């Protein structure tokens, strides 16, 4: 029966983030010489040219993390990420100006994407 | 005496810890409020003294314990801060939980 | 991936099913629903989601259903509903309750509640947002006051009052029409709403209505100016006519008339009954039989609530100061003896658990603290809980049906009574935008931020002069919301259709955002959110025991409160 | 007749060869030149030169060469020299420097600087006199830091914000054409010249545009909102349509792109990049190599000024608690130490010291102390001395040019970064009356009087019921230029050039004086007096260790400062 | 601290009461102000301290009297007010003549 | 109380006074706005006492010496002023270099 002011008394179970929609790991790799942190609701495809994966993979995506969290990735670490499905409409625009519409449109994202040196279009 | 604006609020915070510490000299358990006014004016004065912001972290968490303060008031307090003239110019100090 | 409940909760503020304590009170509200899709949480911040292309939209103009501010992951606590929502406001207004982001990327985004290029976003997690209180008795005596009801978060000051004048000391009266003028050309600079009511005094129509058009809200019929049937009647006459609503301190003295009198001169016309227990005025001793009444708004003022230790010796003394009465004149003993009871303040407690007292008001300055409405509500129901156990209505471990009643009584119901609740008194869509912040610590006690037309207008803030705003001293301040120009689009005059229509404003000069009293005649208890119960009530005149339902209404004076040592340096 | 040079200096201040010690410091500045006529000095009190038909002229009206206002035998510190003037003030502007008094009877009166009727006399023999300080990183988070900025001289606040909201306390923004009107009006009560920066972020042009067009004078891009290649770009576009500046708190996470990838996104458009240094934001952990680049304006913000033993541990935890990091969390841990690094705040000093960065500023509430933009530049130019010697540029004694060096980093440069040094950031003849005395003893760190538009605004002055003002307490008070509506008069909003030809201060009702923000984007660091330096900034990514033209720039920390203890109160 | 304005405004009577003492501590009759400063003081630590009110209405008859002022000072003070958190909240206490 | 505007800047002086006094007393070197609030708060309080303008001005030389205060400080003490009420009413002493 101590108090402690304002203090919350939480429900029993967990809270499932993004759930129901496909989710997708994949190894990244940052090679680069400083360090890149990712959060979590910018289009994984957009993200510093220096990080290398699968390009493809990233098209429509985020990472599967709680919301306003990120990944870090030291110079040269590589790690295994998971990523989820964005939502809403499914169209982005801005960030690296890769997108600017359907995430549906892979061919023309990942045309963009090799001509700038976006590292891992396959 | 060229008083600036955070000179003059400052000088309250003195006085509330001041009116703290005869409260607790007289046997009273403190509130919020005044375990707050005490830490603080540690704090300042010990930037006064030529502390440094490193030794006031620490010390902040030995000022006030549990028993003299109200029930709650330890976990109320997630920290204090507090700027004052160091011997090198206004510093920030933060003191985590202070009183544990 | 899953995250725990407590990490959730640290994270983003609690969800569905999670308690939070009020303050360092025995009451626990829990989260009845939530808005937001999991995972898709909006928050502010370095790399966190509310940035363009992501969280933010960064495709659409203001117009194209953009917020100008984004409180996020709010707690509410309103007579709607206790939950989980994204508060959106534009142009000053409550546009949205639901979610907030980009539709672009974010799955069950509100369609009106976009984060774009013009959106503000304040930090609403692990806070519980409340509406601003709508203080409905208010003598304006110092304007020192004005701070004194923002730190406990009143947004709305309805009363009278000149300054420290006599009549304005013992009523919320500001008087004819040239008074009325020069308070409202006052009020410019009053960072709060506001209205004022006339003296509801007069034999005659004309010298009552001319105050009605000169714009007053409102009118007071108090005994100092002659409670008499009279002065009842061609008040009630004229509100009729006005639509506006007329506040009664009845006739303590009986003089003219007992109570019957008084209700028979109101003849079943809408009034607000002030301090209905009579401690601060009324009939004595059976003034709080009003509030069974279907066509009585019955209100408390704050001295008497709750029922303590110190509470008769307190008022025994304060009435005998402020009345000027003396020890050696035995009917001013008799009086102060009939009007203070213990029998009449313990059932009141019960009746405020009861929902027959619909509303809570301060009596600012005149029997009455100006920053203590909300803090003593909220007091009450504490005791009442820890006296009278969890309500019938409560579903198992939560107070939320005790915690929408006692919300009610400062917030919807206040301007329900004034007929301003098109604009003010509850969090909803379409609704001005006064907003309380509170740290659940603090809850009650002292506000966080009060948003005023949704920009900042007080705060406890810091150091004005640290690297950043949290360092000592910690208190409160007037924010940008009161400064220059911005004091006029951030708070509302309320005044009457008939001033309105007649270009009051313009003749005064008045440039703050303008007010329309409405819908104050066609009311009635009913209409008073979770406080709807009408009933007889008998006061027994020789013992002053309070009856409902055939029960004794009785309880005991408690020894201490929550929200009260813990907190205040003084 | 001849005067001794101590006893000269004592009576009218110092002259041509004399120098004086700036505070507490080991610096000295030197007169270089006189425009008196020796025995003919201006100077007012009973029996004094400034009397009718003597110093003062008895027949002009104010419009033949008089002027409202002299300030006699000042001492002015300024980018264009370090000398001794009379300054002369007419419609709100300085409209001679030179000799002041009666061409009657004087020698060598300026034309236009006649003493008359009209004239009002302020002596600022044994005084510095200074341009007011330009601050162009405020967060407008609480308005109790408008008298903190004047205290310490600063005249000019350009930043944003709407209160202490999450994005203001973040960012320097006020988000969208209401938040940017609210602001606005807010402004008309505030005591002190004011632009406002919009949201640099969107991917399509009219969002951010409308904000321009609504009356922002800038924009803020900052990591907060997505600091992307594209909110980059689409904000310069704007910039340039709009002529307005451009500040940016760049990707520290390198998210979407390191260094090099911002610097491409920019694409040679001129920009303001803020907290240079980085330990304020920005690309970790080679953001300060942008001051290197010739179409970069690049400041520092107050904290890192100068590098001190406290300096560290200080920002470690300033971060960790503003950002709301936990030491359990690796990430935040490995992301402090890569932003706060004792090697780049030590290059910090020296490339001010060697002209590279170009400009000072606060930073004010949002990791940075409101009142300590004036008081820090000199603690850097002290230490510089200490640590690297006079300059090889100074003429033997002096520090007068290491003085103009740092006096143009708080004046000067930041007006023509904002596009606003027309009006403002100079004591020259056209620009506007905002001056600040310092009494040596005290300069930079608390302003004896500061003159906005031409009467003072604030003055540390004594007690106001006593004979006279020079009795205890003596405090820094509000003076007449902040009352009624000659706070009108005496302040500009600043505006962009589009928003003043749509007629915006009309529709807001907007009383201050408008000021037009022009040639922004026509300029590069060639243009930042005493501070023009372009060279190529290596940043160790993995020592952090700083080179220019080959050689590491490093120094070591201090134990102690001047301007520090012996002056303040807590 | 969280300091609302009345708790602002009434460190400022702990001072003047501060201030009052130390002047009666070396010796001078106390003057109108100085005299409510100290009852007034009194009153709310007392409240801090959890006095009941009509206990305050008693004892604040007996802190100072009619030697420890100056002439006509008993004569102007008809009564002192003075609210202060008592541990059930806010209440006003009145020492009517406190000084006889 | 009836404080007037000049009574309550005035407590500020008082209180700053207090401040210095224990910075003093555990050893430290006074700046200078802790010389002149000490000094000033002396004249104030003699004032207070009964003494003369006369005595006051030759009192307030005595009050700091210069190993009391940092490097500096007695230079940049010209003079201090200060206003209060003697038994004759509001007088005005200047103290002239205070600290040699
Ligand atoms: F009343
Ligand atoms: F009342
Ligand atoms: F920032
Ligand atoms: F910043
Ligand atoms: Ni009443
Ligand atoms: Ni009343
Ligand atoms: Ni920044
Ligand atoms: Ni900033």
């Amino acid at each position: 029966n101590y108090i402690v002011p304002g203090e919350y008394r939480v429900a029993e179970g967990e809270i499932e983030i993004n759930a129901g929609r496909e989710k997708t790991t994949i190894r990244v790799s940052n090679t680069g010489d400083r360090p890149i942190q990712v959060g979590s609701h910018i289009h994984f495809v957009e993200v510093n040219k220096e990080l290398l994966f699968d390009r493809a993979e990233g098209i429509g995506r985020r990472l599967n993390i709680p919301s306003g969290t990120a990944a870090r990735f030291e110079p040269g670490e590589e790690m295994e990420v998971e990523l989820t499905e964005l939502g809403g409409n499914r169209e982005v625009f801005g960030i690296s100006d890769l997108t600017n519409g359907s995430v549906d449109n892979k061919e023309l994202i990942l045309q963009r994407a090799k001509e700038l040196g976006y590292k891992g279009v396959e | 005496m060229h008083l600036n604006p955070a000179e003059k609020e400052k000088l309250q915070i003195f006085l509330a810890s001041e009116l703290l510490l005869r409260r607790k000299a007289r046997g009273l358990k403190l509130n919020y409020p005044e375990a707050v006014a005490i830490i603080t004016s540690f704090i300042m004065e010990g930037a006064r003294d030529g502390k440094t912001v490193a030794m006031l972290m620490e010390e902040g968490k030995h000022v006030l314990t549990r028993d003299d303060v109200m029930e709650g008031v330890p976990e109320m307090i997630d920290d204090i801060q507090a700027e004052a003239t160091f011997p090198d110019g206004t510093k920030l100090v933060t003191v985590h939980n202070p009183i544990s | 991936m899953k995250i725990n409940r407590q990490q959730y909760a640290e994270s983003y503020g609690p969800t569905v099913g999670d308690e939070v304590r009020l303050a360092d009170t025995d009451l626990w509200i829990e989260v009845e629903k939530d808005y937001t899709t999991y995972g898709d949480e909006v928050n502010f911040g370095g790399g966190k989601v509310l940035r363009e292309g992501m969280g933010e939209n960064g495709t659409y103009t203001r117009t194209e259903n953009v917020l100008d501010l984004l409180l996020t992951n709010a707690l509410i606590l309103d007579y709607t509903g206790i939950y989980k929502a994204d508060i959106g406001v534009k142009d000053g207004y409550i546009v949205g309750i639901g979610k907030g982001g980009n539709p672009d990327i974010m799955d069950g985004v509100t369609p009106n509640m976009i984060v774009g290029t013009a959106t503000e976003v304040i930090a609403a997690e692990g806070k519980i947002v409340t509406a601003g209180g709508i203080d409905t008795h208010v003598h304006f005596i110092n304007p020192d006051q004005v701070d004194v009801a923002l730190a406990n978060g009143i947004t709305t000051l309805f009363g009278g009052g000149t300054g420290p004048a006599e009549g304005s000391k013992a009523t919320t009266v500001t008087p004819g029409p040239w008074n009325i003028e020069k308070m409202l050309k006052s009020t410019e600079g009053l960072p709060i709403n506001v209205g004022i009511l006339g003296k509801g005094h007069g034999s005659s129509i004309a010298p009552i209505m001319e105050q009605i058009d000169a714009g007053a809200a409102g009118l007071k019929i108090h005994e100092d100016w002659g409670a008499t049937p009279a002065s009842i009647d061609r008040s009630l006459t004229v509100a009729d006519e006005a639509d506006v609503q007329v506040a009664i301190h009845s006739d303590t003295l009986n003089e003219a008339g007992f109570l019957e009198d008084t209700l028979r001169a109101i003849n079943g016309r809408v009034i607000h009954s002030f301090h209905v227990e009579g401690a601060g005025g009324g009939h004595a001793p059976d003034i709080m039989a009003m509030a069974g009444h279907p066509n009585v708004l019955p209100s408390s003022t704050n001295p008497t609530r709750p029922f303590t230790v110190n509470t008769i010796d307190e008022h025994l003394d304060m009435l005998m100061v402020c009345h000027h009465l003396k020890q050696n004149i035995p009917e001013d003993v008799a009086f102060a003896d009939s009007r203070i009871r213990p029998e009449t303040i313990a059932a009141e407690d019960i009746l405020h658990d009861l929902g027959i007292i619909s509303m809570m008001s301060t009596d600012a300055l005149a029997m009455g603290r100006a920053g203590e409405m909300v803090l003593r509500t909220w007091q009450t129901a504490d005791k009442m809980k820890k006296q009278r156990g969890p309500l019938a209505e409560e579903k198992n471990g939560s107070d939320n049906f005790r915690l929408k009643r006692y919300v009610s009584k400062y917030t919807i119901n206040p301007a329900i009574a004034q007929g301003i609740a098109h604009e003010v008194g509850s969090i909803e869509e379409g609704k001005f935008a006064d907003l309380v912040l509170w740290e659940p610590k603090f809850f009650g006690v002292k506000a966080d931020r009060v948003i005023k037309g949704g920009i900042i207008a007080y705060a406890q803030i810091g150091d004005p002069s640290a690297s950043i705003p949290t360092p000592q001293p910690v208190m409160g301040r007037r924010m940008y919301g009161t400064v220059g120009d911005l004091i006029h689009d951030t708070n509302i005059t309320f005044m009457s259709k008939s001033s309105i229509q007649q270009g009051v404003p313009a003749k005064l000069g008045l440039k703050r955002r303008i007010g329309t009293v409405k819908n104050c005649r066609n009311i009635g208890k009913k209409d008073m959110k979770w406080n709807d119960v009408t009933t007889d009530i008998d006061i027994n005149p020789e013992t002053y025991e309070v009856k409902v339902d055939g029960e004794v209404l009785t309880c005991e004076p408690v020894k201490e409160l929550p929200m009260a040592q813990r907190y205040f340096l003084f």
